DNA sequence: GTCGCCATAAATCAC
DNA sequence: ACGTGATTTATGGCG
């Protein structure tokens, strides 16, 4: 009755590439995740949202 | 990692039955039950986020 | 406009 | 193993 009632995951070598860079940076310009996008078989707005997630999991130790 | 104290799962089931029709506890009302149950807000996000959608699914 | 935040949904993961 | 608390992909729209 109620209104409000009614994914892939990465692989290892994914998501390590990833955890690296953000631990290079923690943002990453267009041209940056463009090239991450290709270098991991994934889009660059995966590559945008993985690391939006990833610092609000770094703010979630405030 | 534990189960939560049952006087915790008191208060979060009182809580979610109580405000059925938005299960959606204020940003601040989220510290209140954290304070009550002594859990995190953010335990208590992942309790509403679990119990909402484990909810309609059942 | 232009871009990140942030609360959630859902699916998984994992004590 | 399994229940349940936690974490991971994705979205929307607000600021």
């Amino acid at each position: 009755f109620y209104p409000w009632m009614a994914r892939q995951t990465y692989t290892r070598y994914q998501t390590l590439e990833l955890e690296k860079e953000f631990h290079t940076n923690h943002y990453l310009t267009r041209r940056r995740r463009i090239e991450m996008a290709h270098a991991l078989s994934l889009t660059e707005r995966q590559i945008k949202i993985w690391f939006q997630n990833r610092r609000m999991k770094l703010k979630k130790e405030i | 990692r534990r189960n939560f104290s049952k006087q915790a799962s008191e208060i979060l089931n009182e809580y979610f039955y109580s405000h059925l029709s938005n299960p959606y506890p204020s940003e601040e009302a989220k510290e209140e039950l954290a304070r009550k149950c002594g859990i995190t807000v953010s335990q208590v996000s992942n309790w509403f986020g679990n119990k909402r959608i484990r909810y309609k699914k059942n």
